[PDB]
C-alpha cells in the first residue's frame, strides 16, 4: 500500500509518453523518405533530360 | 463508573480518471439500486 500511487502514476505517464514519441517519430521518419524517394526521381530525370 | 468509546478522524482522497499520467488499479464493487424510501 505504500507503493501502490508511485506505481501507477509512474506505469502510466511511461505508457503515454512512450506512445507519443513513438507517433512522432513514425512521422517524421516517414515524411523524410517520402522527401528522399522525390530527390531521387528529380535527379534521374534531370540527367535523362541532359543528355537530349 | 461507565465505559465511553474514543476514535480519532480519518481522512479520504479521490482522484478520477485522468486523460494524462494516470492509470488507477480497479479494485471496486458493483450494486444495483433497488427501491428508495
Amino acid at each position: 500500500f505504500e507503493v501502490e500511487p508511485i506505481l501507477e502514476v509512474l506505469v502510466g505517464k511511461v505508457l503515454e509518453q512512450g506512445l507519443m514519441e513513438v507517433l512522432e517519430e513514425e512521422e517524421l521518419a516517414a515524411m523524410r523518405a517520402h522527401q528522399e524517394h522525390f530527390e531521387q526521381i528529380r535527379n534521374a530525370e534531370l540527367v535523362a533530360t541532359q543528355r537530349m | 463508573i461507565k465505559q465511553h468509546s474514543q476514535q480519532t478522524v480519518r481522512e479520504q482522497a479521490t482522484q478520477m480518471a485522468r486523460p494524462g499520467v494516470l492509470l488507477d488499479n480497479d479494485y471496486d464493487k458493483e450494486v444495483t439500486p433497488g427501491r428508495y424510501q
